[PDB]
């Protein structure tokens, strides 16, 4: 007996098993939101089973007087923990208000200790997180500098106001009403207005002050170094920072998009490439390290019946008439849309039964001849069978309301060209690797995304509810909350998709700030490393004549001349950029447009001109086989053609105006001109075929789900409104189509409304799936799926609610497995084509690799001992001490107390608080002033030898220049905005901490090695934005001024342009430009606004050239700029195997 | 109600 | 968040002659307004029986001196602390009943409801 008898129990599995389905029981009940009254007595069993479970532990381990037992493991620390606040609830008078629910979920981190593989991936992913150490250091580091860079520019410039000067308690009683602002078209945030020319305007009769709130909630401002960290760190999420964009650039003037673009360069791109470098890094040392260590007359005329079945389907293309019945089964089922009439769905429905016939007598007639239940025995034949079986289910009954959906579920037939289709079976096995080899990861995923949702349920739950009138319009929770489970896992599975900000907003407005920031931070922190880990063991697992030939001469010697390619790159570049002159205003300037129209001629025929020498010095066969002649040749063939009509007569019409906006094309000339384009073009052309056997997946891929959302949907997304407001009526007024209609011959206010990107195609079902996979649009898509009724009826407020499963599956298999795919496959390729080559560094040109080999030589080395002195004097005992360690870590100590005494500054502070940071950054400009002018004294001869001392002496002088021509600005002629940049070189001291950092310098230099190979890319990318803003500033410059498209932010003139297409290059907000050019027509836009002083009438968009605008620059933005992610993080594993 | 074409009406209320 | 929260003494002990403080706090999550804020006490003998308003918040205190009570009664509270209590002074035996406070804070939704007993000792 003893300890004999109490141990057996806890060695075997079936003890195991009873804890582990109790936690699991457990689990499910801290789902509910108010316990109910009986469940109190299932709450004591639970409470009872840890207790045995931690008694039978504490009699197996050591008796009679003998320490402890499991007081050495981790695990039992947290049962420990949990037994002991399970009971602390049970102590007569002990609590009351408690608080701290929110460590009953610390039961559900019991799953960890109790199933058999999960303490390994935990114990793998903390020791992942200490490779980290380093490049959090430089990402603080950064976030930091650019902090104080737009605390020094945008101090409170968020809080200028448009105040109206009175038409009918002076100063702050007057600039404190609210209702003295300018709030456009209800947007309930005060429009953002400057004083400086290329800022935002005010209307007329209203001037701008700095008095008001700020942005969002308060919460968005450059004023107190705490608000700005939040906000740049917002801008290195890249989530919504588009608003945080046009705000700033709003009340700053839109020349402070050089702030933008630098800090979406160098925190956006390069902070996420060496995160997610140095976890791949990480991570391919774990895999290998563990590799490495595994290293060390019944049955007589059944058989009758049966030989004949058997003697059949082995050799004629019977098993080839079925992937041909279901390829066709595929087009059957994605013809179906909204409406369409009867004879067209007799067609639908007749023809479901036939291909469903021969499904289920192809099965019927395989389980014959192959001696079931040996049938059951390959996989795809249960899987065939399953099918068939769910389609006479579906067929069985007709009744389902609403479980159609599965009729949906003979789409999944599709999946058996995989055995033909070898690149549909590369997609089938990574999501079975996910469920396979690294199932165990993903269930790790899948318990802290659901403890994260039962903590933030139990801690703000009852906030949301008890303050809703903060955070809502008619005091009732928001479409995102977090009252009940399954809407707080929806706001854990979107801060995981990228969006953090605008929850985070509507907690800290309901539960305070620290509550809420110290959560959703820790969210997307342990989140996204689970997420982005998932994501690499998926990838890392799953790719483991005397005079007529003496013309030919000179004709030759003239095209391959120097003076004359110099002469031409001259005229391809002033011809495209002529390209941007034409704007509204083109019409109103009468001098430059007249210009433009001789230079239309002169440009033509020197390209006619230069075409025709390069005729006679090549001849019709060597320049019909370069490619790039063919280039140039088709560009010429678009202005021979619009000339020889304005020229015969034809100076209107249909095709020949259209063919004028094909001038953005006379760019792409500048392609075989350069050879940083020319290495990139050939190196994207290279890895077309593999991209095309992955595109043709990703649309079959796609396909099943959107022949699924014509299902679900298609029909169920019109909607009536009253369009003097633009609200949807209430089921209560308006039930369906016939009540709405009823109002319309009433005379009243309605319209039958659609959505514009709806599921009633196929075709528009693609374009409704790629604002869900980018997450820019989607929250429109998942309103109206949510609100979805049925056809001809009035959609209700989340009646059909579980249809958000619909897109957390499609985010899941049709984004995260999708881009897995495509990605293994680049890769894959670009492992090949740096082989075939021969071979190393594509994206760099000849030139560009023998600037690379030799600093790389410069970067890994260092110099030994300069150091002559200054020789025997009192300078010698000088130079003794100021080498010293004391002296060369006393400054660096001391530029951290400049770093602290910049952080203090704060919108609109105290007169007295300006004159003490006055006097304190007197006192460092002389101090620094003195350590650099004392190196000058004792160490006369150089000084400038090495970098850092070079770096040193420039700072000093800009810091010097901000103080002694600012006591010229209070003398002299004056601009407050030249004042706020040049007191930015102070910044310049913060980056001398970076001198003894050895592991940043690393990054940095790896960082540095690939610009060359970004430059490249760079310049290939911003051509195509050069050519996208020439078509979308001849065609959208007169699109109405609806959701994305406003005064300040559009495709009017170039430098509007610009700034727009930089926006899309990272996606964001796609959707609000492209909304109001799917309009065409009346009761939306107006085709004769007649804007003066131009011939142009009209401000309807046209939708067919939208789409293929915005898609199609998303696609080409999207194979451009995965090139720069490979470019890059390819270089970060260059240094390390060297090192 | 509020205007349905701002962002926060959209996510905030019931009437868009 | 279902219901606003008051805190009140279910039962309340007084000795006769004392005063008597009767406490009463609330926690609604939005400040109080004086301008929109209210607040009503009244008195029942009973559960079942007539409650008679003695005290009204509206913009300020309102002391509705009713004539068995006295004037006695006295606001005791804060409104902007979350306090709304009151006090009567020198209480008398026929002061033992029921006492309810409610509360209302708008834009909060819930109205809330306090209720005490006051027994009157020797
Ligand atoms: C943009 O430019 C305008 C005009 O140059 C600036 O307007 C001026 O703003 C001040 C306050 O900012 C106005 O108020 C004046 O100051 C006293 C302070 O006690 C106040 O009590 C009075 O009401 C008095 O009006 C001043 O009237 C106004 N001047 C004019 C001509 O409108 C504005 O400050 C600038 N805004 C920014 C952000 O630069
Ligand atoms: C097998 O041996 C090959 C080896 C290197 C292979 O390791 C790979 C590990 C994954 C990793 C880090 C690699 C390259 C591209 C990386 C991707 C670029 C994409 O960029 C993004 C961001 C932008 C979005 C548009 C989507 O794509 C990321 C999601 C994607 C990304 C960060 C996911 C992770 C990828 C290297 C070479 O050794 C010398
Ligand atoms: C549109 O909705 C109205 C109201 O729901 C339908 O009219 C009927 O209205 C009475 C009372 O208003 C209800 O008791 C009936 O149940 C409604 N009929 C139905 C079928 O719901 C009207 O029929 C609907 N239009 C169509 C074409 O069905
Ligand atoms: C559509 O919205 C308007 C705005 O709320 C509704 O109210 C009318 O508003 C107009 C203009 O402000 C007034 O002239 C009317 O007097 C308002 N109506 C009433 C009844 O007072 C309008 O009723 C709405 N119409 C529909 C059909 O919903
Ligand atoms: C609707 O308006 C027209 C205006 O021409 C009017 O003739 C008609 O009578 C109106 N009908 C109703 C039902 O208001
Ligand atoms: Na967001």
């Amino acid at each position: 007996p003893i300890r004999k008898l109490a141990i057996k129990i806890l060695v075997h599995s079936l003890f195991n098993m009873l804890i582990m389905c109790t936690i699991l029981t457990n689990c499910v009940f801290m789902t509910m939101s108010n316990p109910p009254d009986w469940t109190k007595n299932v709450e004591y069993t639970f409470t009872g089973i840890y207790t045995f479970e931690s008694l039978i532990k504490i009699l197996a381990r050591g008796f009679c007087l003998e320490d402890f037992t499991f007081l050495r493991d981790p695990w039992n620390w947290l049962d420990f923990t949990v037994i002991t606040f399970a009971y602390v609830t049970e102590f007569v008078d002990l609590g009351n208000v408690s608080a701290l629910r929110t460590f009953r979920v610390l039961r559900a981190l019991k799953t960890i200790s109790v199933i058999p593989g999960l303490k390994t991936i935990v114990g793998a992913l903390i020791q992942s997180v200490k490779k980290l150490s380093d490049v959090m250091i430089l990402t603080v580091f950064c976030l930091s500098v650019f902090a104080l860079i737009g605390l020094q520019l945008f101090m409170g410039n968020l809080r200028n106001k448009c105040l109206q000067w009175p038409p009918d308690f002076n100063w702050d009683e007057y600039i404190e009403d609210k209702s003295h602002f300018y709030f456009l078209e209800g947007q309930n945030d005060a429009l953002l207005c400057g004083n400086s020319s290329d800022a935002g305007q005010c209307p007329e009769g209203y001037i701008c002050v700095k008095a008001g709130r700020n942005p969002n909630y308060g919460y968005t401002s450059f004023d107190t170094f705490s608000w700005a960290f939040l906000s740049l760190f917002r801008l290195m999420t890249q989530d919504f920072w588009e608003n945080l964009y046009q705000l700033t650039l709003r009340a700053a003037g839109k020349t402070y998009m050089i702030f933008f673009v630098l800090v979406i360069f160098l925190g956006s791109f390069y902070l996420i490439n060496l995160i997610l470098a140095v976890v791949a890094m990480a991570y391919e040392e774990q895999n290998q390290a563990t590799l490495e260590e595994a290293e060390q007359d019944c049955c007589k005329p059944w058989l009758k019946v049966k030989h004949l079945v058997n003697l059949v389907v082995m050799d004629p293309f019977v098993d080839l008439a079925i992937t041909i019945c279901i390829v066709l089964n595929t087009l059957f089922m994605a013809m179906e849309h909204y409406p369409m009439t009867e004879q067209f769905s007799s067609v639908l429905s007749v023809g479901n039964l036939v291909f469903t016939g021969i499904f289920t007598a192809e099965m019927f007639l395989k389980i014959i001849a192959m001696d079931p239940y040996y049938y059951f025995q390959e996989g795809w034949n249960i899987f065939d069978g399953f099918i068939v079986s769910l389609s006479l289910m579906e067929l069985g009954l007709a009744n389902v309301e609403g479980l159609s959906v599965l009729r949906s579920f003979r789409l999944l037939r599709v999946f058996k060209l995989a055995k033909s289709w070898p690149t549909l079976n590369m997609l089938i096995k990574i999501i079975g690797n996910s469920v396979g080899a690294l199932g165990n990861l993903t269930l790790v995923l899948a318990i802290i995304v659901f403890i994260f949702a039962v903590v933030g349920m139990q801690l703000f739950g009852k906030s949301y509810k008890e303050c809703v009138c903060k955070i809502s319009n008619d005091c009732e929770l928001p479409r995102w909350h977090m009252h009940d489970f399954f809407h707080s896992f929806l706001i854990v599975f979107r801060v995981l998709c990228g969006e953090w900000i605008e929850t985070m907003w509507d907690c800290m407005e309901v539960a305070g700030q620290t509550m809420c920031l110290t959560v959703f931070m820790m969210v997307m922190v342990i989140g996204n490393l689970v997420v982005l880990n998932l994501f690499l063991a998926l990838l890392l697992s799953s790719f483991s004549g005397k005079l007529w030939w003496n013309l030919r001469k000179t004709c030759y010697k003239i095209v391959e001349h120097n003076w004359f390619e110099t002469f031409i790159v001259f005229m391809i570049l002033l011809s495209s950029g002529a390209l941007a002159f034409e704007d509204i205003y083109i019409e109103q300037r009468k001098t430059i447009k007249t210009m433009l129209e001789y230079a239309d001629k002169v440009f033509t025929y020197i390209f006619i001109l230069e075409m025709l020498l390069k005729w006679v010095a090549y001849g019709f066969q060597v320049y019909f086989t370069n490619a790039w002649c063919w280039l140039d040749f088709l560009i010429v063939d678009v202005s021979l053609v619009s000339l020889t009509a304005n020229a015969l007569g034809y100076s209107e019409l249909g095709a020949i105006k259209s063919l004028r906006t094909l001038r953005a094309l006379r760019p792409l000339r500048a392609l075989s001109r350069f050879e940083g384009m020319r290495v990139v073009v050939n190196a994207l052309l290279g890895a077309i075929p593999s991209i095309m056997n992955v595109l043709l997946v990703c649309l079959i891929f796609w396909l099943i789900f959107s022949i699924m959302g014509v299902n679900l949907f298609a029909g169920k997304f019109y909607h009536c409104i009253n369009y003097t407001t633009g609200e949807m009526f209430d089921v209560s007024v308006v039930n369906n189509y016939s009540e709405c209609k009823a109002l319309i011959e009433s005379n009243q206010t309605a319209r039958w409304k659609n959505v514009k990107v709806n599921f009633d195609n196929v075709g528009l079902g693609y374009l409704s799936l790629l604002q869900v996979a980018t997450f820019k649009g989607w929250m429109d898509i998942m309103y109206a799926a949510v609100d979805s009724r049925n056809v001809e009826l009035q959609p209700k407020y989340e009646d059909n609610l579980y249809m958000y499963l619909y897109f957390v599956i499609f985010i899941i298999f049709g984004s995260f497995f999708t881009l897995n795919l495509f990605i293994g496959v680049i890769i894959d390729n670009f492992n090949q084509q740096k082989k075939k080559f021969g071979g190393q560094d594509i994206f760099m040109t000849e030139e560009q690799k023998k600037y690379y080999n030799a600093m790389k030589k410069l970067g890994s080395k260092k110099p030994q001992k300069p150091i002559p002195r200054p020789a025997n004097k009192f300078q010698g005992m000088v130079f003794d001490f100021v080498t010293k360690q004391v002296f060369d870590i006393s400054i660096m100590i001391l530029i951290c107390l400049n770093m602290v005494t910049m952080m203090v500054e704060t919108d609109d502070q105290s007169q007295e608080m300006t004159n003490i940071l006055y006097w304190i950054n007197l006192v460092f400009i002389v101090l620094f002033t003195g350590e650099c002018v004392l190196k000058l004294i004792s160490l006369r001869y150089y000084y400038f030898t090495i970098g850092w001392n070079i770096f040193d002496f420039v700072v000093v002088i800009l810091s010097i220049v901000g103080m002694f021509l600012a006591e010229l600005i209070e003398k002299y002629f004056v601009s407050p905005t030249l004042f706020r940049v040049i007191r930015l070189a102070r910044i310049g001291r913060i980056l001398r901490l970076i001198k003894g950092a050895k592991g940043i310098r690393t990054l940095l230099f790896a960082l540095m090695m690939s610009l060359p190979a970004l430059f490249n890319i760079g310049l290939l990318l911003f051509l195509v934005m050069f050519i996208y803003a020439i078509f979308g500033m001849s065609n959208f410059a007169y699109v109405k001024r609806e959701v994305g498209i406003d005064d300040m932010f559009n495709f009017e003139t170039f430098g509007n342009s610009m700034i727009c297409l930089f926006q899309i290059t990272t996606s964001a907000g796609w959707d609000g430009l492209l909304a109001p050019i799917l309009n065409s027509g009346p009761p939306d836009c107006d085709p004769d606004k007649d804007h003066p002083g131009s011939s142009v009438k009209g401000d309807c968009g046209n939708p067919s050239v939208g789409i293929f605008f915005f898609v199609s620059y998303i696609i080409i933005s999207f194979l451009v700029v995965v090139n720069m992610y490979i470019a890059v993080i390819l270089e970060n594993f260059s240094v390390a195997t060297e090192e | 109600c509020c205007n349905c074409s701002s962002k926060w009406c959209r996510d905030h209320s019931r009437c868009c | 968040g279902r219901s606003m929260e008051v805190t009140v003494p279910a039962t309340l002990n007084v000795l006769n002659g004392s005063d008597a403080r009767l406490p009463c706090t609330f926690n609604s999550c939005y400040t109080v307004n004086h301008k929109q804020f209210s607040l009503n006490w009244t008195y029942q003998e009973c559960n079942n029986c007539s409650e008679e308003m003695f005290l009204q918040f509206r913009m300020k205190i309102i002391n509705l001196k009713l004539e068995r009570f006295q004037d006695r009664v006295e606001f005791s509270g804060n409104p902007s602390k979350y306090d709304v209590s009151v006090m009567l002074r020198n209480v008398q035996p026929e002061d033992e009943g029921i006492y309810n406070c409610y509360i209302m804070n708008p834009p909060d939704r819930h109205r809330g409801h306090g209720k005490i007993h006051l027994q009157v000792l020797m």
